[PDB]
RNA sequence: AGCUUUGCGCAGUGGCAGUAUCGUAGCCAAUGAGGUCUAUCCGAGGCGCGAUUAUUGCUAAUUGAAAACUUUUCCCAAUA
RNA sequence: AAGGUAAGUAU
């Protein structure tokens, strides 16, 4: 809720980088 | 400062040689009368620059100043006034997200130019009064 | 600033200013041009400048140039490391480098 | 323009001064050179050719 | 206010990070004949809305190269049969392979594809452009005309609008409902005012020009005023305007 | 715009009399000069104009 | 009105001044000023100011 | 102490080498980019519906 | 610092503020020896000639002239204050103190901009002018 | 030119009227050429002829 | 006697340019200004400073004004 | 603890 951009080191690492791209 | 010195010394040497070819001024009165003025010219060229007053920034300006209008003013307004294509450039459609056009600058966008919603069926033409051309002094160099 | 103040104070103290007060500002102007002539890497040789005055102006220019070089290098290393600095500081340091 | 370019390539050996600035990358300085546009056209055509 | 695309008044920020949208920001309300009705966006019992990450919307280099090789072999075959049948690729045969290869298939249909064939050493020249222009080029390694556009943000912007609750969810944060426009369809911004743009060239002082470059911000704050000027986001006392 | 020669010289000497880390021999603090009557000043309040004025008058010998 | 008369008089005086031939030699200008009685210099006037003053005097005279 | 009063008076005034065009340059007018730049940016993105037979991987009303 | 004109008593400051009718009087309250004051005074000396048409700069020693310490709160190491037609002019600097500039500014252009804005606003009759730069942050990055 | 300007300043001569040609008619007399277009055309052409009349008169008197 | 060449004024018509025109009791200059082509050759103004809406006037709108605002002893609280 | 003072006439 703070709106602060949190680092995704270890966060959202399950998904590949090819997801949601066409 | 050596090419100018060479030209001046060559001219004075030509004068001295013309004097000498007739065996006039054997002692060298003309030679010294030319050498001392050569030194005077050299000193004048190397003279320290004079004192130049600093121009203060103009006072901030308030009120009205009457400006003339005419053929010159009309031409200046046509060159500087808003053009139809440059009018469409600064209009961005609301809610219609457009794909990025220029890779090097994402801020750059054509706006309504070339995009649906501008209300112009035909393509806007280039105002030839905004043509870029060289200055007058740059024409002289050419 | 301290170097300029000290040099000007010394010159004006030794100046027999009972008759030549109006030269004081002129003196500072020399202390500028010499410095500029060092910063511009151009020759500086005032013909009418007395030898002791020129010698002290040269000493001032040398001291200020040493401080200038050291400050420029120190600020550049600060910026390279990541020291938090202002925009005007960055522009001045870029000019010095 | 092409005739002027070829004339510069053949006969021009002296050129005007070029300005220098320094792009500050905050880790080093990258020199940046401002050349006269009239010589810039010739240099660009020469590079392309 | 940050990740809303510039067309809707936002800054259009691209996020390479993890930002959560509070659910309280995904609520809006509209008035109709039966009165006022309130809407949310997250019907599914999921977590708070998470803005799309510029992470996922870029194809990796290895997959990009595999796609390039496959697509260019396919194009070689298609051209081979095109020559035999005395026909040319009509932009419809190359529909399955449009934005795939490293030299994007877009470039084959580029209007100036004949003058660019005589452009040699363009990557070296683009790299060396840093010694002539006083601005660093992030895309120093590639040319849009020669190499194509090797990325697409259509899906990213689509998912960014979807994650923020769409137009209805985004515009509840804005003064749009205060303008009483019946709909958002036939609407357009004006980036520069009729007079503000005329002052860009009128011999203004440095102080006079510096204050005139902050005019767009005065509009941005107005666009997002119902959200920036809030008690939740700015804790403290409140002062009312004198009139 | 600038001070005359006398004013420049006097200001330089006054500055030297305080910055003893640059000038002089002994070194005191930055602002100290080394090495009764207290003037009454208005506080800027309309209620204290009369008392301040009279105190200024009362300080004349 | 006499105001119109004096304005017209000044205008025609200036018009005549625009067509009077005056020597450019400073020595001759000084000699003429000596002959006509007016002082050589007035409030630190330059040679061009002296020429203008001689022209004005010859216009009135 | 070895600089005499005449030598002190002989100190020259400092002048500026750069001329009028550098000391007090005229205002640098800013002008808009020509419309042909908008036109040329608009020409790009218009793609042919067909490709040449020789093109390879590396080159109305 | 030692080049700008100096005011030696409260009456001189009064007359300096009163005398100017078409220019903003810029007064630096402080000490010549104060390092912050030396930076501010050297910036003022740098821009002293450029703002001659619409500004006059004076220097006041608060130790020598403590006459305005109580009313003007001249207790910071350096203070720059603007007056126009015998009227103190406030500046919305964003620092929370609109009555004065109480820090040394490095860039000489920013001071010129502040003086120019003060002159414009005061000639328009305003008593508060919004500075072109917001000084709530030193913009250090 | 200064002689003429000071004559106009002091009211000796009437202030100069704008010089109007056919291409200039819609800029100087534009608002009055919609009400009485032919009167405006006649006035403009009379001014043009008078400008031509003075030139030919000077040429003939000088010849 | 017609025609015609050059320079110079005076006008008339038309076109183009407004990053430029102008000033010099400042200096220098055909006894050589100034030189990247082609230099045992080229031959004219240059430099400094000053003026300006990048030549200067009028004409007519608009704004700022200007003319005015009660341009005249209020409040919190105390007692009769 | 702040970086959140509209300014202006009038008594």
């Amino acid at each position: 809720p703070t709106g602060e951009v949190l680092s995704l080191v270890g966060k959202l690492e399950g998904t590949r980088m090819g997801d949601k791209a066409q | 400062l050596r090419r100018k010195a060479a030209r001046l010394v060559a001219a004075k040497c030509t004068l001295a040689a013309r004097v000498d070819s007739f065996h006039e001024s054997t002692e060298g009165k003309v030679g010294y009368e030319l050498k001392d003025e050569i030194e005077r010219k050299f000193d004048k060229w190397q003279e320290p620059p004079p004192v130049k007053q600093v121009k203060p920034l103009p006072a901030p300006l308030d009120g009205q100043r009457k400006k003339r209008g005419g053929r010159r003013y009309r031409k200046m307004k046509e060159r500087l006034g808003l053009t139809e294509i440059r009018k469409q450039a600064n209009r961005m459609s609301f809610g219609e997200i457009e794909e990025d056009a220029y890779q090097e600058d994402l801020g750059f966008s054509l706006g309504h130019l070339g995009k649906s919603g501008s209300g112009r069926v035909r393509q806007t033409q280039v105002n030839e009064a905004t043509k870029a051309r060289i200055s007058k002094t740059l024409q002289r160099t050419l | 600033l301290e170097l300029r103040a000290a040099v000007m104070h010394d010159i004006l103290d030794m100046m027999p200013e009972g008759i030549k007060q109006n030269k004081a500002r002129t003196i500072l102007q020399h202390l500028s041009e010499a410095w500029r002539c060092w910063k511009a890497n151009i020759p500086w040789k005032v013909p009418g400048l007395p030898t002791p005055i020129e010698n002290m102006i040269l000493r001032y220019v040398k001291a200020k140039a040493d401080w200038w070089t050291n400050t420029a290098h120190y600020n550049r290393e600060r910026i390279r490391r990541g020291a938090t600095v202002d925009k005007t500081v960055c522009k001045k340091n870029l000019g010095r480098l | 323009a092409l005739s002027r370019i070829k004339r510069h390539l053949l006969t021009q050996r002296a050129f005007k001064e070029v300005g220098i600035e320094f792009m500050d990358l905050y880790s080093h300085l990258v020199p940046v050179y401002d050349v006269e546009p009239l010589e810039k056209i010739t240099d660009a055509y020469l590079d392309q050719y | 206010v940050f990740y809303t695309p510039k067309e809707l008044g936002g800054l259009g920020m691209l996020s390479m990070g993890h930002v959560l949208i509070p659910q309280s920001d995904l609520r809006w309300s509209k008035q109709t004949d039966v009165g006022i009705t309130h809407f949310r966006s997250g019907m599914s019992h999921e977590e708070d809305q998470l803005i799309p990450n510029l992470y996922r919307y870029i194809q990796p280099w290895e997959s990009e190269f595999i796609d390039s090789q496959r697509v260019w072999a396919e194009y070689a075959l298609k051209r081979q049969e095109a020559i035999a049948q005395n026909r040319r690729l009509t932009l419809e045969d190359l529909e399955d392979s449009w934005d795939r290869g490293i030299p994007r298939i877009n470039t084959l249909f580029q209007k100036d594809r004949h003058t660019l064939a005589y452009d040699k050493g363009w990557r070296v020249r683009t790299d060396f452009k840093q010694y002539q222009v006083l601005k660093q080029n992030p895309f120093w390694w590639t040319h849009q005309r020669h190499d194509g556009k090797l990325w697409n943000l259509n899906n990213y912007r689509t998912d960014m609008i979807q994650a923020l609750g769409g137009v209805e969810g985004i515009l509840e944060h804005t003064l749009f409902k205060g303008t009483y426009f019946p709909t958002w369809e036939g609407l357009f911004w004006e980036k520069a005012s009729g007079f503000e743009e005329s002052m860009k060239w009128k011999k203004l002082t440095n102080a006079q020009r510096s204050g005139l470059n902050q005019i767009p911000n005065r509009r941005f704050t107005l666009w997002w005023s119902p959200t920036i000027n809030r008690a939740n986001v700015y804790v403290g006392f409140q002062v009312q305007l004198d009139l | 715009v600038y001070a005359p020669g006398l004013d420049i010289e006097s200001s330089l000497k006054q500055l030297a009399e305080r910055r003893t880390d640059i000038f002089g021999v002994e070194e005191t603090a930055i602002g100290k000069k080394i090495g009764p009557e207290e003037k009454v000043t208005w506080d800027g309040h309309s209620g204290s104009m009369a008392r301040t004025q009279q105190a200024a008058q009362a300080n004349i010998t | 009105s006499e105001r119109q008369a004096e304005v017209l008089a000044e205008f025609e005086r200036r018009k005549r001044a625009r067509q009077i031939n005056v020597s450019t030699d400073d020595s001759e200008v000084k000699a003429c000023l000596r002959a006509l009685g007016e002082p050589i210099t007035l409030f630190g006037e330059g040679p061009a100011e002296r020429r203008e003053r001689l022209r004005n005097i010859l216009s009135v005279v | 102490a070895e600089v005499t009063e005449e030598e002190w008076l002989s100190i020259p005034e400092v002048g500026d080498a750069r001329n009028k065009r550098q000391r007090n340059p005229r205002y640098e007018k800013l002008t808009p980019v020509p419309d042909s730049f908008f036109a040329k940016h608009l020409q790009t993105g218009e793609n042919h519906t067909s490709v040449d037979p020789r093109q390879t991987q590396f080159g109305r009303n | 610092s030692y080049m700008l004109p100096h005011l030696h008593n409260g009456w001189q400051v009064d007359q300096a503020i009163l005398s100017e009718e078409d220019r903003v009087v810029v007064i630096r309250f402080g000490h010549d020896w104060d390092p912050t004051c030396m930076k501010m005074d050297e910036v003022l000396y740098s821009i002293a000639e450029k703002v001659k048409n619409f500004a006059v700069i004076y220097l006041v020693d608060i130790t020598e002239v403590p006459d305005f310490n109580k009313m003007y709160e001249l207790y910071d190491p350096c203070t720059v204050m603007f007056f126009f037609r015998n009227k103190h002019i406030m500046i919305d600097l964003g620092t929370g103190n609109n009555n004065k500039i109480n820090w040394a500014m490095e860039d000489k252009q920013e001071m010129v901009d502040i003086i120019e804005t003060v002159y414009r606003g005061a000639r328009k009759g305003r008593g508060l002018v919004v500075s072109p730069k917001d000084y709530s942050t030193k913009y250090r990055y | 030119q200064k002689e003429l300007q000071e004559k106009v300043r002091l009211g000796l001569m009437p202030p100069p009227e704008p010089k109007v040609r056919i291409s200039n008619l819609m800029r100087v007399l534009g608002t009055e050429a919609v009400q009485d277009p032919t009167k405006v055309e006649a006035h403009v052409r009379a001014q043009m002829a008078k400008r031509q009349k003075a030139h030919e008169e000077a040429n003939a008197a000088r010849k």
